[PDB]
RNA sequence: UAGCGGGCGUGGAUCCCUGGAUGUCCGAAUGGGGGAACCCGGCCGGCGGGAACGCCGGUCACCGCGCUUUUUGCGCGGGGGGAACCUGGGGAACUGAAACAUCUCAGUACCCAGAGGAGAGGAAAGAGAAAUCGACUCCCUGAGUAGCGGCGAGCGAAAGGGGACCAGCCUAAACCGUCCGGCUUGUCCGGGCGGGGUCGUGGGGCCCUCGGACACCGAAUCCCCAGCCUAGCCGAAGCUGUUGGGAAGCAGCGCCAGAGAGGGUGAAAGCCCCGUAGGCGAAAGGUGGGGGGAUAGGUGAGGGUACCCGAGUACCCCGUGGUUCGUGGAGCCAUGGGGGAAUCUGGGCGGACCACCGCCUAAGGCUAAGUACUCCGGGUGACCGAUAGCGCACCAGUACCGUGAGGGAAAGGUGAAAAGAACCCCGGGAGGGGAGUGAAAUAGAGCCUGAAACCGUGGGCUUACAAGCAGUCACGGCCCCGCAAGGGGUUGUGGCGUGCCUAUUGAAGCAUGAGCCGGCGACUCACGGUCGUGGGCGAGCUUAAGCCGUUGAGGCGGAGGCGUAGGGAAACCGAG
RNA sequence: GCCGACCCGCGAGGGCGGCUGGAGGUAAGGGAAGUGCGAAUGCCGGCAUGAGUAACGAUAAAGAGGGUGAGAAUCCCUCUCGCCGUAAGCCCAAGGGUUCCUACGCAAUGGUCGUCAGCGUAGGGUUAGGCGGGACCUAAGGUGAAGCCGAAAGGCGUAGCCGAA
């Protein structure tokens, strides 16, 4: 019946209207200090691929 | 309650199994298992010799218990089904365009 | 099932010093009546169809035997009055003999009362249609008030 | 359950259907005891020739209610039972986040008490943004959105709207008399009574102008009639031949049908029988506004007033719980405590609060419907079929087991009917041997079938010079089928030949389970997605509950969901 | 089901034949699942394995004669023989409930057998004004009117009351 569909995945996450299940970088907080604008716009943004399509099965329902 | 069958107490004939096609006598009816019993099934029954109520040799019989939708109605002219009809004195059944049943007594 | 047993949840047998096996409580599916597991129940059979296609059916059904020609639908019968003798006299009429079957179709209190008993009269009329009752059977007796009924019920 | 037996029925019996007697003692037990069915008596009558003994009948428990002069009482009620369905005081742990304390099963089991064929709720101190809706329960969907969280597992709204169903009236306080006690006899503190009135466009109380009224809404209240429940009743249509123990079967001719639903009958029957389709009936006890009546009752303007309009309540603060809400800005709301008003200039929300603005009437109640559940009843099945199905198909909640709590079983078959084997032979009988019987006697009394494991009789074949996962391959010798060739099978000679299953890099292993054989025996259910696909429509696809309908009968029903645009955290832009 | 030296499939299996058996069966085209064993020291059932082997229940012991009955060292009738006697004799309380007593009976139970019973079928038997307990007494104790308390159950509990060999 009714199921969960889980807001944690859907709290950090957004697919390319599609499947192509992509997102947002990792990695903040505990760096900065040392270096410089080079990995700070590069902390920007992120891909993500293959596994996540396990990941694409884990949220279900909305799509969003 | 409920044993309203087909028989009451007279006389009536036969299409059976034993001897398909014989005649009931006064028809002694007992008892609400269906039994029914003319002359018909006269087979031999043992009981024992003894002095009492027996001969020297006890081994005979006569009529014996029997089925009941084995038989049907008549009446002076052949034998149809009994259909019955009010007196509006008493109540009884008459038959196919014919008549008798139990109109032997003022019916 | 297995918990559901008239029994209890005595656990009889230790686990260690006994002898043969080791068992929990004695309902359990390795015995007798012992509940069984995953099998019959007094469930629910059923599901949906789309009215679309479902409808190109019942037409196609009837139009089926519209593509044998085995149909027929008379206005008034000879056998109007719920007797035997005239509703037969007039399958003659139709030309029909005794041996075939009846899906009719049609919707008449008498007609269907008559043509209840009557052997191979299976009879059917029209308020509620049937697409397995014409493949099984073969004669749209008619009126066209089971005609007018497909009209309305195929609309599209 | 057969019988002896001696008695009752058309002067109408068993019998079912109704009411009534009977209903001993125990049983909330109930005079009072009390280890369950025993015992003791005070009391009114009765019986014993009956005072002394005993029984017959009458009485004698406790709590809650109003009258009763506190009196005795009189009237009232009460407790205890119950499968699940509902409510409440408290209330676990298993498990789960593979750990574990918060989060979880869960307010599930459990204990007690309560309540009814329903409960519960219910007329807004309501939603929540529509300056819009318009009492309550169920469903569907909104939406698993919103929202919560060692942001971990997981927990989950309502508004919306479409359906099931639709029901609406009163109190308290003000206020007007009236009866009773006190008393700081007061134009008084109150209460027993009656009318008064019920509000959210604020109502009314009361006082004065309107004219204030037959009618009008008519009940949930009483009174009926049709109709329903527990005995019953008519009932379509067949006759012959035949195989046989039995026909209904196969044949000839004929018929029945609102009836071909099924069961029976020695077998397979529309036509023989209960009955079916259909049609029909109740004295007795109970059921019913559907039709109806009547009854309870309920329906109208304005001025002035200004009296009331729910008090430890509302409201504030600390300790609280629910709500999606875990300490969050926490609102509402239910309350351990401390504190404590007002009377329409009265007060509860709009998620802290302030403002505005809408919303709205608390702190005293009630209300059918629709909704749920299944012991008992009928209906009726792609449900089981004697290790199944309930543990129970039968003298099963019984034999046996524990002190008890409690545990709990094993178990169907002659025939069509007993016709159940009389008479005689071996025996002490038990059992057989001839009989009769019925078609059938491996249907013979535990009597349909009767495998295998396992235990036996004769006979056909082999084996006493032999080293063995006992089997297989070539040949032969023997016994019996085969006309031929062939074949059965017996197994002497030799070629060969390291058990089954588990677990292992690796076993015939001395790492393992198995006596044999028979059976019951383990990958499933609604939904949630996912890939594929066989189809439909294809920019369109599709209904949920539920409604007319069915006697295995369809159809309907646009609420809603999605596909069509994506992207930005957002604001918003926009095939950008 | 039994038997098979015949037919068909590479196979699980399919067909034909006779005997047993006596009232069912169910194609082709489909479909719904407690569906396929051989193990699980399987649940159960039936029956074997050791196997004529250990044992017949304290090392205090029988013999005869006769009798009964189909059947006797096993029962019984008498002659004979040993073992106890702080018990291995007698009672009561307790408990068991026809076991009793008699006619018959061995198919069971009896640790063989058994005509025997202490078993069996049926009948027949248990006498109180004094025994013994109740129409008299309390103790520990419990219940329990009252009372105190407990969210529920109930705890706590005066007078009373049941209570004994």
């Amino acid at each position: 019946p009714k199921m969960k569909t889980h807001k944690g995945a859907k709290k950090r996450v957004k697919i390319t209207a599609s499947g192509k299940v992509v997102a947002m970088k990792t990695g903040k907080r505990h760096l900065n200090w040392q270096k410089s604008g080079k990995e700070i716009r590069q902390k920007g943004r992120k891909f993500v691929l293959a596994k996540p399509e396990a990941e694409r099965i884990k949220l279900l329902l909305p799509y969003e | 309650r409920v044993k309203m069958h087909v028989k009451k107490g007279d006389t009536v004939l036969v299409a059976s199994g034993k001897y398909k096609g014989r005649v009931g006598k006064v028809k002694e009816v007992l008892p609400k298992k269906y039994a029914v019993i003319v002359e018909g099934v006269n087979i031999v029954k043992k009981a024992v010799r003894v002095s009492p109520k027996y001969p020297q040799g006890g081994f005979i019989e006569k009529e014996a218990p029997l089925h009941a939708s084995k038989v049907r109605p008549i009446c002076p002219a052949c034998g149809k089904p009994t259909r019955v009809r009010k007196k509006f004195l008493e109540n009884g059944k008459k038959i196919r365009v014919c008549a008798k049943c139990g109109g032997a007594l003022d019916t | 099932t297995r918990g559901e047993v008239a029994y209890s949840g005595r656990k009889i047998w230790p686990q260690k010093h006994t002898g043969r096996a080791r068992h929990g409580d004695i309902g359990a599916p390795i015995f007798v009546g012992g509940g069984v597991v995953f099998g019959p129940k007094p469930r629910d059979y059923s599901y949906t169809l789309p009215k679309k296609v479902r409808k190109k059916g019942l037409a196609m059904a009837v139009a089926d035997r519209a593509r044998e020609g085995k149909l027929l639908l008379v206005e008034a019968f000879a056998g109007v009055n719920g007797k035997t003798k005239e509703f037969l006299a007039w399958a003659k009429e139709a030309g029909l003999d005794g041996s075939e079957s009846v899906l009719l179709v049609t919707g008449n209190e008498l007609v269907r009362r008559a043509a209840r008993n009557l052997p191979w009269v299976v009879t059917l009329a029209p308020e509620g249609l049937n697409v397995y009752d014409i493949v099984r059977t073969e004669r749209l007796v008619m009126d066209l008030d089971a005609w007018e009924v497909f009209q309305n019920r195929i609309g599209g």
